[PDB]
């Protein structure tokens, strides 16, 4: 698959992925491409915060699906 | 004034007085009533037999077991068991004696109240308290943080305790205990060729178990010794005079605790239950639980159990982990013993539920004074 | 009376316990002479607001002014123990039970005083300020639970939208939550109560996994060094800023409304109850963000005076926590006797 991830800027990260892959897996691929720490990440699809355990399949995320990434600010 | 301690634990009830290091009365948790009415005639409004005398007359009686899994299920029967223990086993006026009583883990709320209503309204004790069986067992070994494995007649429990408190989110109940083991022993001895199938034959096998079974350190190794030697075969004189010999059956029966499959049970063994229980606790207390596994009850009473558990938990735990199994020689009555110590501590005198409190607040007072 | 002396022997005794225990002893011994009615009402109000220093002082300036009707033996221990009392944000267990019980009371109250008309009106304000990725709330709110599920969704506005607001704080920058990921742990305990803590049997909740959060003790001026009487659940809330963005929109669009103070309080109050019950935060972890003058400026200009969830009787909760502290502390006493007995038989 090829999903899309959208930053508050509007910029679009395009990723190569499998319905097999977990959310933890997805954030890792974001760290590889953009350098954003997995623990800083909060992915959203269908208005729902995306948990690390589940699979893209458990979330009806299919081909060409577009996800929203928000990064956390803390101390 | 003497306090009473009653462990209504699974099939066997242990009662006695606090201060003593042993219960004075132990007897089955059994009530039977006549099968036919023709036997009540001329018997002075008596209707019931309780405990040992009910086992002798099971031919003329219909037997009921109120606490087979450690949870009271018939309160009409449980009152008779309690009458019997107060008036007949202990020969005491319960209205003169504060009464420490014992309850299983995960006992439903309704049951703690009912127990408290009966203890106060039916027997009119001055005070009472309710403790969790496994916690008292920990106390009898001088600990307040550890994980107890309590196993008696009809139920086994792994109970993680932190500072006197059983952690409700990690308590595990195993429905495999002493009576499931006495039945397997029968099966495997019948497979050799000695027949044990009648109720009076179960009781024979229960003696051979308690006297000749042990836990092998390595199952596979002991089987080899048995088939390559006679060193371990033991003899038993039966009631008719017949001498039967016991071979690998001696250790194959308690193996069912670590290997529950021997009985057609897909659950895990008492070692993996212990691990699994410890893994439903905060990693920040597991170190203390590993170093304080306390074995408790009549089913923990087999030579070689502690050495075995030490070896099994060592194989499931992290490499760097101090594992210590504590299994006193008095471990069968360790709950009761915890009761007697607790009930005879000075500070516990302030910790009773008083008749005054019960009248003021009702049976629910048990939830606020007995955690 | 002997029991209390044995409870004051606890090494873990905090400012909360002392207030609860000491008032318990003053309430038994004095009885309900109405002259003292006010001392008891006042102490409970001071307790809720975490003004422990004023209450311990008032308590001690009441035990001396009535020693004739009290045991001076007990007043002694109370006064010796007092100057040494602290509060441990990682172990404020009696207060963790009190607030959890209060939150259920606060909800019961607003369930009996609320046309949930405010919450149906807020939906418009949320949809306006929600991020593109948040779901529009389309259904109508009939239950208070649906009102809870709505207001607790304002967390989708987090890390965006509330940033211009959060950035004007001087308090939040001293948040003490550690970034360390400790995962979740199992618990059957309600609210802000800790998982391995002792509880009444009619106060359990079905077992679920709950978040393990650690304090960063290096934050200079950290909130938990500043307010040790607040139990640490997750430090300060920045979702509080999110309720603020939505609330500002609502006040702006309902300024003409005459019952706005009542309505905004209903939302603030349900938010506060819900956060404690859900385990998300402690009370001061939310109230101490809202009371910051810059955010209070938003209410003063609309002429809204928040009550911050203060009720008229925290009496049932106060009393159940006394039962809890006596329980915890004779437990500790009893454990000290047993251990000593085994060390003399070992
Ligand atoms: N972010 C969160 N979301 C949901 N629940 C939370 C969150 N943070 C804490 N909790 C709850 O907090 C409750 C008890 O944990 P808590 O007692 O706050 O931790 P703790 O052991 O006191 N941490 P510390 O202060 O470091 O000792 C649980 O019931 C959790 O549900």
């Amino acid at each position: 698959m090829q999903i899309f991830v959208k930053t508050l800027t509007g910029k679009t990260i395009t990723l190569e992925v499998e319905p097999s892959d977990t959310i933890e897996n997805v954030k890792a691929k974001i760290q590889d491409k953009e350098g954003i720490p997995p623990d800083q990440q909060r992915l959203i699809f269908a208005g729902k915060q995306l948990e690390d355990g589940r699979t893209l399949s458990d979330y009806n995320i299919q081909k060409e699906s577009t996800l929203h990434l928000v990064l956390r600010l803390r101390g | 004034i003497a306090a009473l301690v009653i462990d209504n634990g699974s099939g066997m009830c242990k009662a006695g007085f606090a201060g003593d290091d042993a219960p004075r009365a132990v007897f089955p948790s059994i009530v039977g009533r006549p099968r036919h009415q023709g036997v009540m005639v001329g018997m002075g409004q008596k209707d019931s037999y309780v405990g040992d005398e009910a086992q002798s007359k099971r031919g003329i009686l219909t037997l009921k077991y109120p606490i087979e899994h450690g949870i009271v299920t018939n309160w009409d029967d449980m009152e008779k068991i309690w009458h019997h223990t107060f008036y007949n086993e202990l020969r005491v006026a319960p209205e003169e004696h504060p009464v420490l009583l014992t309850e299983a883990p995960l006992n439903p709320k309704a049951n703690r109240e009912k127990m408290t209503q009966i203890m106060f309204e039916t027997f009119n004790t001055p005070a009472m308290y309710v403790a969790i069986q496994a916690v008292l067992s920990l106390y009898a070994s001088g600990r307040t943080t550890g994980i107890v494995m309590d196993s008696g007649d009809g139920v086994t429990h792994t109970v993680p305790i932190y500072e006197g408190y059983a952690l409700p989110h990690a308590i595990l109940r195993l429905d495999l205990a002493g009576r499931d083991l006495t039945d397997y022993l029968m099966k495997i001895l019948t497979e050799r060729g000695y027949s044990f199938t009648t109720t009076a034959e179960r009781e024979i096998v229960r003696d051979i178990k308690e006297k000749l079974c042990y836990v092998a350190l390595d199952f596979e190794q002991e089987m080899a010794t048995a088939a390559s030697s006679s060193s371990l075969e033991k003899s038993y004189e039966l009631p008719d005079g017949q001498v039967i010999t016991i071979g690998n059956e001696r250790f194959r029966c308690p193996e069912a605790l670590f290997q529950p499959s021997f009985l057609g049970m897909e659950s895990c063994g008492i070692h993996e239950t212990t691990f699994n229980s410890i893994m439903k606790c905060d990693v920040d207390i597991r170190k203390d639980l590993y170093a304080n596994t306390v074995l408790s009850g009549g089913t923990t009473m087999y030579p070689g159990i502690a050495d075995r558990m030490q070896k099994e938990i060592t194989a499931l735990a992290p490499s760097t982990m101090k594992i210590k199994i504590i299994a006193p020689p008095e471990r069968k009555y360790s709950v009761w013993i915890g009761g007697s110590i607790l009930a005879s501590l000075s500070t516990f005198q302030q910790m009773w539920i008083s008749k005054q409190e019960y009248d003021e607040s009702g049976p629910s007072i048990v939830h606020r004074k007995c955690f | 009376e002997l029991s209390i002396s044995l409870s004051l022997d606890s090494p873990k005794l905090d400012e909360s316990d002392f207030i609860l225990l000491s008032v318990k002893y003053l309430e038994k011994s004095l009885g309900k002479k109405k002259e003292f009615s006010g001392f008891f009402e006042d102490i409970e109000k001071l307790y809720f607001k975490q003004n422990y220093k004023e209450a311990i002082e008032k308590i001690l300036d009441f035990c001396k002014k009535n020693e004739s009707l009290l045991s001076e033996q007990v007043v002694q221990r109370l006064a010796e123990v007092a100057p040494r009392l602290k509060s441990n944000p990682k172990d404020n267990e009696s207060r963790r039970l009190y607030e959890t019980l209060y939150a259920d009371h606060l909800e019961s109250v607003i369930k009996q005083e609320s046309d949930l008309s405010v919450f149906n009106e807020l939906r418009d304000s949320y949809n306006a300020v929600k991020p593109e990725y948040a779901v529009t709330h389309e259904t109508e709110i009939k239950t208070l639970d649906e009102a809870k599920q709505f207001i607790l969704s304002f967390v989708m506005l987090n890390d965006n939208v509330e940033l211009p607001l959060k950035a004007q704080s001087e308090r939040y920058p001293k948040k003490d939550r550690s970034r360390e990921e400790l995962g979740n742990t199992p618990s059957a305990n309600p609210g802000i109560m800790k998982p391995n803590s002792p509880n009444f049997t009619d106060n359990l909740v079905p077992v679920r996994d709950v978040p393990k959060i650690a304090i960063n003790e290096k934050v200079a001026g950290g909130y938990s060094k500043t307010k040790p009487t607040t139990p640490f659940v997750a430090s300060l809330s920045g979702t509080t800023y999110s309720l603020m963005v939505v609330l500002t929109d609502y006040i702006e669009k309902h300024k003409t409304d005459k019952d706005i103070e009542k309505k905004v309080n209903q939302i603030i109050n349900l938010w506060i109850s819900s956060y404690i019950k859900e385990g998300y935060h402690s009370y001061s972890e939310v109230v101490d963000v809202l009371t910051e003058p810059f955010l209070q400026s938003i209410f003063d200009k609309a002429n809204i005076k928040l009550n911050y969830g203060v009720l008229d009787d925290t009496h049932a909760e106060f009393r159940k926590a006394q039962d809890y502290v006596f329980g915890l502390t004779i437990q500790s006493a009893m454990h000290h006797e047993l251990q000593e007995r085994f060390k003399n038989k070992e």
